[PDB]
This record gives structure tokens, sequence and C-alpha cells, in this order.
């Protein structure tokens, strides 16, 4: 019946909320007492990465922590030198309109997608000079929100509808499809020991989900609207959100609950990225009010802004070595904080 | 991704003509192109240099002024006029494309390369004696020095290393300090320290045979070194 | 200089890549680009079949003037999170099937789609080029089916020369923003070769405006 | 179809809801004993000096 | 003589009006964003540097130190090169309106074209090639006429050189805004007539006729007492001379004054940018 299986299901949830609860002993605020703060961080735009002539939407850090890849609007996606500022690729694109950019662990392969519900994955190192298309993912029936490279032959996916997917290079078709959320679903952030990932949607609900055994192990809810952006612990044990509520929560996986919140009454506009420093102190957040925010992980205090984007933050992220951020904008420019 | 070289002949002392290698397979409006020489028993020496769009045309010391350098991309082939031939350049002239960017492998492909008969500073880099008696199976430490520190303030050892199969072109072995290009095994590693350099074969077969070369690419001229070639 | 040799051929391979992008944004800045919406009905193929996955284009030149096309009809998703990529469209492409009331009803959907669209944030300064379709149909079916039956405060008789007007007013009428943008209307039907035309003199006057905003003229 | 689906998310909640689950003051010790550990190699939080910062120049 | 103090506050006036405002102009203009965007925004950058070097050459230089502060320069090689760089300027302020009504007549005339003839890389070539041209014509200035030093006779090099600066600054740059001008008004009201646009266009016509009516009255004098002084008659009152000589050039360089406002201040566009620009900048 299904006022039975709505009565089961209400009831099922409300034990889970009760059991959640019943394993709170203490919030974060209060555990971290006692403890310094960060104070200002004087981050200064040590590169302006001027060469696109249209809105960055997405972007990506290699593991080197000196090789950028950018997409915008443009057919264009430029590969960028962080250290000394050059354009190492130009991939022309056979869709300007694109959504997200993921660059390989290993180097070798960049991939992108937009609106052509193509996740097009290009092959960097090839026997001539070019940079050519190696695959073009379809099987998405809505916008290709954001990609992860797992290894050089496996790709996540984060859809328009509502379902994300484990693609396998080398053969199109999709391993393990994940189909558990409501809503569009925007970006995610795979695990350091690539075995699981959180994804953020639109119904204001992550969830973690589990690669191999493809099924969804706990959700995370409390946002009050569309989840933009989210972003991963670097212990593999927590991650935090951004949305259009103004506000960025950092939610445990062990605990399943959120842990504390990271909003402003000054702040109004959402948050389009989200990227936790090195040891997860600091956690940058681009709004959209054409600025950046710098947000200490275990204490709700703001740390300093990043100021320096003419129009709305799309993009930022953190290197592998935490020396650097480098955030996107609407703005052409693409600048690099240290 | 062949690039064969056509031209040559028995010039007569004092003549001219012009050398043409078409490319076919790759990107070569975006390849840079070479221009080495090889005696016809001696080592190898560079001769002249097209960047992507004919922006930078670097020239060595013997051939400067002398030889015009000129390139095709729409054809995807690469010229060299060559003016008031001397007694000297007589050569196998090899075709060497090579791209720049980060983490690259410059020099990776060299032509087939087409033989020329005439008839009747820099930074010197050596190879310790010019021969190396060998086994298969055993391993060999090839070494060569140079005349100034390779390690530019970036980081990176600007050192090459090269080897010639008899009867073939030169490979791409080692495309910087400690590094390894596309196709050659895992057995050839080589590492130095500032002006001397190593490269170590863990176990040669009766592929791995030839004479090697080492080459500067810090200061522009391109200075090789000799051969010290492998043989039972 | 302070540079090395791969350093500075790298350097120049940048600055051939930065001669190339501005040259393709300038191939770009010639182009232009209509976004094209429809209602529940896919009107905007059938329509684009006369003149001849989720975003389909159509390239054509008109006339020396390169056109793009944005049909994003089959996206299937919540349009809130992908209509801010286009912004900067020189002007969007809307149809209406005129036939389409005697069926909340389907004029009222597209009624809401032209509000929500009109209306957006980021198009305060897009101009869009209404297209009411099926002209002869609703010609045709506008005696039979009062216009009570969608438009409660419509009183004028049932013929078409007053039965289309008041439909135009009616969408002119939506637009809150009369001054940073202008609303242009075309009656077309399945046998018209002249809505490219249409569609041609409006990208002129939408051009004209955007090079007087330019220019400050106006 | 709505039966089934219904069915679904009542699976999927309950194994979710089967799950092991810790206290939140041991999480945030967790959380806050990473940080620590890891205080003194984070370039952005204690500022690098200028000649180890690939981006002085 | 109590006129004395007259000259020297109004170009004081003129400096504080010009200065500031071009050179905001300057850096709100200077940006990437500005220089690639709109052929617009390099012509209007071109026209505030060339307003610039009009206002410090000629009235800091000449009206304040040769004529108030300092009035004892050596004559042969440094009045002589201030007068060559001075000419240079107003060749360069005027000749760079040129082809900035030249694209506005493309852009409003012909808009299909107007990206494909006009184009910042274009628009760089044509902005240097106007510095480099008006900068070399402006050598046979070297030897200008004098006519407050002493009334002697000019011989046929005087008669030559002001004939080609009459020209070339006043009587060829006025036809041609008055015909781009005309044309501009008759095919925006004439030719599409499609939204029926009434204030758009009577905006833009007063704009253009603000424009073209302030430089040809505030160029006359300056240009009419040459004329009658060639051709009119030798008529004596040498101090009427310097009198109505100065009041016409007062009147020559507020059009330099002004057009910062009459063109780009009028552009909504670049109010808004001046503002971020400002907001960010500040
Ligand atoms: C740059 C030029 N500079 C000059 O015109 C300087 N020469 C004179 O003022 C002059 C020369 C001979 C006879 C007479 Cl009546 C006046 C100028 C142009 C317009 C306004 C101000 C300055």
């Amino acid at each position: 019946e299904l006022d039975q299986l709505r009565q089961e299901a209400e009831q099922l949830k409300n034990q889970i909320r009760d059991a959640r609860k019943a394993c709170a002993d203490a919030t974060l605020s209060q555990i971290t007492n006692n403890i310094d703060p960060v104070g200002r961080i004087q981050m200064r735009t040590r590169r302006t990465l001027r060469g696109h002539l249209a809105k960055i939407y997405a972007m990506h850090w290699g593991t080197d922590s000196r090789l950028l890849v950018s997409a915008s609007q443009d057919g264009k996606l430029i590969i960028w030198d962080s250290y000394t500022t050059n354009k190492v690729h130009a991939i022309p694109l056979r869709s300007s309109w694109v959504m997200t950019c993921a660059y390989a662990p290993s180097g070798n392969y960049v991939a992108c997608g937009g609106l052509d519900n193509i996740c097009s994955i290009y092959n960097l190192k090839t026997r001539e000079g070019n940079v050519r298309v190696s695959r073009e993912l379809a099987g998405h029936t809505g916008y290709l929100s954001c990609c992860r490279f797992l290894d050089d032959n496996q790709i996540v996916t984060s859809s328009g509808d509502t379902t994300c997917a484990l693609w396998d290079i080398e053969t199109g078709q999709q391993t393990t499809t994940f189909t558990g959320h409501t809503g569009d679903v925007m970006s995610l952030s795979l695990a350091p020991d690539t075995r699981l990932f959180v994804s953020g949607a639109c119904d204001a609900s992550a969830k973690l989900w589990d690669v191999r055994e493809g099924m969804c192990r706990q959700t995370f809810t409390g946002h009050e609207s569309d989840i933009n952006a989210i972003c991963f612990f670097p212990n593999g044990n927590a991650f935090a959100t951004g949305s259009d509520d103004a506000t960025c929560r950092l939610f445990d996986l062990r605990a399943d609950q959120e842990l504390m919140t990271y909003s402003h009454d000054n702040i109004i506009c959402g948050i389009t990225s989200v990227s936790f420093s090195k040891s997860g102190r600091l956690l940058l957040a681009g709004y959209d009010d054409f600025n950046c925010n710098v947000w200490d992980a275990l204490k709700a205090d703001r740390a300093g802004v990043l100021a320096g984007h003419d129009n709305r933050v799309s993009c930022l992220g953190v290197t592998d070595d935490g020396m650097a951020v480098a955030t996107g904008s609407w703005d052409s420019f693409l600048k690099i904080w240290n | 991704v062949q690039l064969v070289e056509s031209g040559g002949g028995l010039v007569q002392p004092g003549g001219s003509r012009k050398l043409s290698c078409s490319a076919s397979g790759f990107a070569f409006s975006s390849f840079g192109m070479h221009w080495v020489r090889q005696a016809p028993e001696k080592g190898l020496e560079w001769v002249a240099y097209i960047s992507s769009g004919s922006g930078t045309i670097y020239y060595a010391d013997t051939v400067k002024g002398r030889f015009t350098i000129s390139r095709d991309d729409p054809k995807n082939t690469l010229f060299l006029q060559m003016t008031s031939l001397r007694s000297e350049d007589t050569a196998m002239y090899y075709c060497v494309r090579s791209i720049y960017y980060y983490g690259s492998s410059p020099f990776d492909f060299w032509g087939q390369g087409t033989t020329l008969t005439v008839s009747s500073s820099d930074i010197v880099m050596t190879q310790a004696t010019s021969s190396v008696p060998v086994t298969p199976g055993e391993s060999v430490s090839i070494s060569c020095r140079s005349s100034k520190s390779l390690l530019h303030s970036n980081g990176n050892t600007y050192l090459y290393w090269f080897l010639q199969r008899p009867g073939q072109s030169p490979q791409l072995l080692i495309y910087r300090m400690s590094n390894l290009a596309s196709g050659v095994p895992d057995r050839f590693s080589g590492s130095g320290s500032g002006t001397a350099f190593t490269l170590t074969i863990s176990r040669l077969e009766a592929e791995d045979v030839g004479v090697y070369y080492c080459m500067q690419h810090l200061e522009y001229p391109l200075t090789f070194g000799a051969g010290t070639k492998l043989e039972l | 200089c302070t540079l090395s040799a791969e350093d500075k051929a790298a350097v120049e391979r940048s600055k051939m890549i930065d001669r190339n992008l501005r040259e393709d944004g300038e191939k770009a800045a010639r182009e232009v680009k209509l976004l094209l919406l429809g209602a529940g009905e896919s009107g905007k193929s059938t329509i684009v079949k006369q003149m001849k996955t989720g975003i389909v284009e159509t390239h054509f030149t008109f006339k020396d003037l390169h056109f793009k096309m944005f049909d994003v009809g089959g996206q299937r998703s919540e349009r809130k999170k992908w209509i801010h990529c286009f912004e900067g469209v020189t002007a969007i492409i809307f149809c209406v099937a005129l036939s389409d009331y005697d069926l909340m009803n389907r004029m009222h959907e597209s009624m809401k789609l032209f509000d929500s669209i009109c209306n957006n944030k980021w198009f305060t300064d897009t101009s869009i080029i209404l297209f009411l379709n099926k002209k002869d149909l609703f010609e045709e079916k506008i005696k039979k089916s009062p216009l009570t039956i969608c438009y409660p405060e419509y009183a004028g008789s049932n013929t078409y020369e007053e039965a289309a007007a008041y439909i135009q007013c009616q969408f002119e009428d939506l637009n809150k923003r009369k001054d940073t943008k202008e609303i242009y209307t075309h009656f077309t039907c399945a046998t018209d070769t002249k809505n490219v035309q249409f569609v041609f003199d409006a990208v002129t006057d939408v051009i004209i405006k955007n090079n007087l905003k330019d220019c400050g003229l106006f | 179809a709505s039966i089934a689906q219904a069915r679904k998310l009542v699976e999927q909640l309950k194994m979710e809801a089967n799950i092991d689950r810790i206290k939140v003051s041991k999480a945030a010790a967790d959380l806050m004993a990473y940080c620590e550990a890891h205080a003194k190699e984070d370039p952005l939080l204690t500022p690098v000096p200028a000649s180890e910062n690939p981006f002085r120049e | 003589c109590g006129l004395g103090f007259v000259p020297v506050v109004y170009y004081s006036l003129l400096l504080c009006l010009g200065l500031p405002a071009n050179i905001l102009t300057v850096i709100i203009l200077s940006q990437l964003v500005a220089r690639r965007q709109k052929s617009v925004y390099n012509y209007l950058l071109a026209l505030a540097a060339a307003d610039i070097l009009v206002l410090f050459f000629i009235v800091f230089v000449d009206f304040l130190l040769e004529d108030f502060i300092l009035n004892m320069q050596m004559p042969q090689v440094p009045d002589k090169i201030i007068e060559v760089l001075e000419f240079s300027s107003i060749h360069t302020s005027i000749w760079i309106t040129v082809p900035l009504t030249i694209d506005r007549y493309i852009a409003v005339c012909h808009p299909l074209k107007y990206h494909t003839v006009s184009y910042p890389a274009r628009t760089r070539k044509v902005i240097v090639s106007v510095y480099i041209t008006c900068f070399l014509t402006s050598i046979p200035y070297y030897w200008w006429p004098n006519i407050w030093t002493e009334d002697y006779i000019s011989t046929s090099v005087h008669h030559v050189l002001i004939w080609i600066h009459c020209f070339t600054v006043y009587l060829v740059p006025c036809s041609i805004f008055f015909i781009l001008n005309s044309i501009i008004v008759y095919k925006l009201r004439r030719k599409s007539n499609f939204r029926l646009r009434g204030y758009s266009t009577g905006k833009t016509t007063a704009i253009l006729f603000t424009i073209t009516s302030i430089f040809a009255t505030l160029w006359a004098p300056r240009i009419i007492m040459i004329l009658y002084h060639l051709y009119g008659a030798p008529i004596q009152n040498r101090w009427l001379v310097h009198i109505m000589s100065d009041i016409a050039n007062m009147l020559a360089l507020l059009n330099t004054a002004i057009n910062f406002f009459l063109y780009c201040f009028i552009s909504k566009r670049f109010r808004t940018m001046a503002a971020a620009t400002l907001k960010a900048f500040f």
C-alpha cells in the first residue's frame, strides 16, 4: 500500500533523526574552545591568468600543483602553467557550452562537459602534437555538472538528471549508475581512497556513494536550498558543501550530522565553489558577490577575504601541496592566490 | 609519423641546393623543427632551427649567413636553402621535430635523413674514451661531462640522450636529467649532478647497441658530444 | 631575459596560442547568437525544418551574417542552473502555437515561461523575437472556440484581425522592463520563407542598438 | 511503479538506519586532531617564506 | 595691465577640469577588459592620452610657464621643440576623433560590417599610425610663424605652414565631422524606423549636433583671425591681436577640455564601468 509504505518511510526517517540526535554529545563549536584562531589571511594575487574571452566556469589542478585546466563558455579549454604564466594547450571544444573540467591525476587526459550531456575526454599526450578527443561519453540526459577522474580508465560524472554515473574509458558504456537523487545533481568530490564520493544535488541533500558496490551508504540533509558545490575533507571522514542558502556546512561520515555552519549575516549570495586547504583548517568558499571567502574550519570565525575578481567566482581549487589557490570567475580572468 | 627527407647529391664545391623534408602524420604547424648533420664517420652537429610560426630562426656558427632555412606549413614540408657550399658541409643531414612546452619531449622523433656529397662562447660536451666494451645481459654506465653547469634557475637540467643504431636514425632516450622518452623501455635510467652526467642501462640486449650522444639545450647553439660506441 | 631556451620557446608558443585565441574571439564576435525557446510542443523543430541529446545548434548564413541558434528544448532539467550561461545572446527566439489554447492551459504555460525568460535577471538587455505560429489554425479554430477559454478578460469579436492583436499585446504586456529591451512579434505560418528576413531585420536592429550603446549614442 | 519506488526508498532508508554511528564529540576530536598533526605543513595557514614559495617571481 | 590675471586663472581651471578627468579615463580604459572588448574604448583611451598631452604641453608649459611663471626661455632649441610637440598634441587630439567618428558611422550605418571592418587589433594600428603621422607632420612647425615678438614680414614658409595647419586642424576635420554626422542622423531616422524609437533618436541627434556645432564654434575665432591676418588687412592695434587671439586660444582649448565629457561621460556603459573601477580600485 502506498499509504503504508509512506508511513513506514516517514517513521524510519524519524528513527534515523532520533539516532542522529542521540549521538550528539557536544557540538564542534564547543569542542573547539580555547583553541587559538587562525587570524587574518593576507593572500595576494601572485598570478593572473588573463587569456580567456568568456566566463570561467570550471577549473582543476594537476597533481604536480603546477598545471591548470580552465573551461569557459567559448569553445576553448586552456591548460596553463601556474608557475610561469603560460598556455600549455588551447583545446578547441566541439560544444562551447561547458560546465565542468577535470584534470586526470596522471596528467595524460583532460575531461570536459556541458549542456551537450557529453563528457568529452581529451588525450593530452599523444604521438602527434595536437590534443585529440579520446572518447565522447554519451548516456546522460541532463547537462554534465562535474566529472572527476578515478584513474586514467575510470571517471564519475554528475549529470543534470537525478543520476550520477561511473564511466569506463576505452568502452563508452557506464559500469555503475547511481540513481538515488531528486532534482539536478551538481558538483561531486571524490575521496582520497577512491572508493567513496559525495555528491551535491538541488534537493538540498548530499549523498555518500560506494563506487564499487554502486549503492548509497548514507545521506546528509540540513541545507535549505540547492547545493551548488561540495568538497571532501583530506582525512576522508568529513566533507563540506555550499548552497544558494548563502551558507556552508561541514558534515561527518561517521556521525552523519552537520557539525557547524559557515553562515554570516552579512552574506546573502550563494556559494559556487568550496575547497578545503591542506590539513583542513581553512575552507575557501566562492560566493556570487563577485568575491570569495576564507572560512576557518574548526571555528565559525571568518579569516580574510579574497576580493580580487570583478564578476562572480564560478570555480576555485587548492593545489595538492596546498601552496596556492586559484580562483576563476565570470570575468575571463583567473587569479592565483598565495 | 614518418618524416622523410628528400634531396641531396654530388654537389660541386661552391654550389648550392635546397633540402626538403615532408612531415606526414603530426601537427607540423605546432612542432618546431631542427636541422642536424652528421659527418660521414663522426658525431653530430646542429645546423638550423625554425620555431612554430617561423618566428625564431637560429643558426650555427659554421652555417650562419651561408644557409637560409624556410618553413612551409600548408604543404607540411620544411626547407633548407644552402648557399656557398664548402668542402666540410658533406654530411647525412637529419630533420628533427621538437615541441616546446612544460613536460614536453623535444627532439623526440628524428627523420631518416638524406646524404650529401661535396667533392674536392660554446658549451663543450665530452664523452670519455669514445668506446666501451660491453656484453649482453650486463650493465653499463655511459658518462659525459660539460663545460658549464646545465642546471638553470628553474630547476631542470637541460641534458638529452640519443641512440644511433647502426644504419638508422637517432632516437630520444632521456629528454632531461632523470627523464624517459615514450617508447623506450624502463632499462634506460640516467641521472647526474650539475656538470657531470651519466646514463645507465640495466640489462642491455642486442637492440640497444650503437653510438650514444648527449647534447645541451641551455645555451642555444646545442653542442653535441662524441659517440660512446657499444660493442662486444 | 633570464630564461632558458625551452622557456623562451614555451613563451613563444604561449604567445602564438594568445594570437590564435584572439583571432578566434574576433571570429566569434561577428557571430550572432540566437537562443531558441518554445512551448510544450516542439514547434521550434517544426519551424526550423522550413528554414533548413540536449543542446543542438543550427549554423546558417543569411545576407553575409553568420547565425547561431541554440535549441535547448530537450534539456529536460531545471532551467535556472543553465539559463545564466546564455547571457550575451543577441536575441531570444520564442514560439507560441496560436492554435494551442483549446487544450493550467498551454498558452498559460507559454506565458509563464515567457515571463520567466523576459523578466529573468540575466536577460534585462536581451531582446526577444516572439513568434506566433499556426496562424491559419488559430484563424481556423477561433470561431468555434471562444477566446474566453483562455482569456476571461477578452470581450472583443471572435475574428482573426483582432484576436491576434489581443494575444500580441497580451504577450507584450509581460516585460516589466520596456526600455532596456524590446519585443518583436511576427504571426508566422507553416508556409513562410520570410521569417528568416524578419529575424534578420530584428538582429540588425539589435546590433544597431548595441553599437549605439557602445558608442554612447544611446 | 509508485509502489516500487516507495519500496526502493524504504529499503534505502532501512539500509541507512542499520548503520553504526560514532559520537560527534569523538568525530570532532578526530577532525581537530588532523589539523594539528598537519599544521606545520600548511603553506596557506603559516605563511611560507618567499624563498620556498614557487610564486615569488 | 590688469587683464593678465584672467588667462592664468582660466588655464588653471582648464587644467583642473581636464587633467583629473582624462587621467581617470586613461586609468579606467587601460584595463584589459576595455582594450580588447570594444574598439570605442581603445579610441577613447587614445583620445584621452592625446588630451593629456595637449593639456600638459600647451597649457602647463606655454600658457603658464612661458606666459606667467618663467618667460625667459631660450628661443632656438626648446621653445621651438615645445611648439612642435604641442602641435603634435593638437593634431593627435583632433585626428583621434576622426577615426572615432568613422567608427561610429560604420557602427550605426553598416552594423553588420562593424565587427568585420573595425576591431581592436586594427584600431591599435590606426592609433599608432595616427600618432606617428602627427608627430612627423608637426616637424614643419619648427619654423612656426612669429607674430607677438615683433610685427614684421611673413614669408612664404609661414603662409604654406599656416594653411596646412588650418586645413588639417579645422577644415578637413570639421567637414568630415559634418558629413559623417549628418549621414548617420539621416540613416538613423529614415531607412528603418522599425521600432519607432523617439527618445534614442532624439538623444543621439542632440549629442551629434552638440558635438559638431560646439567644435565648429569653439574653433572658429582662432582660425578666423588667422584668415583676417593673411587676407583681411594689415590693420593696426597690435594689442587687440593679443587680446582676441588669447580669447580664441582659450575657446579652442576649452574644446579639448570638454571633449572628455562630450565623448565618454555621455556613455552610460562608460559611467557604469567608471563606478565599478572606482569601487574595486578604491
Ligand atoms: C597648439 C597651438 N599653439 C599656438 O597656436 C601658439 N601660437 C599662437 O598662439 C599664435 C601664433 C601666431 C599668431 C597668433 Cl595671433 C597666435 C594652440 C592652438 C589652439 C589653442 C591654443 C594653442
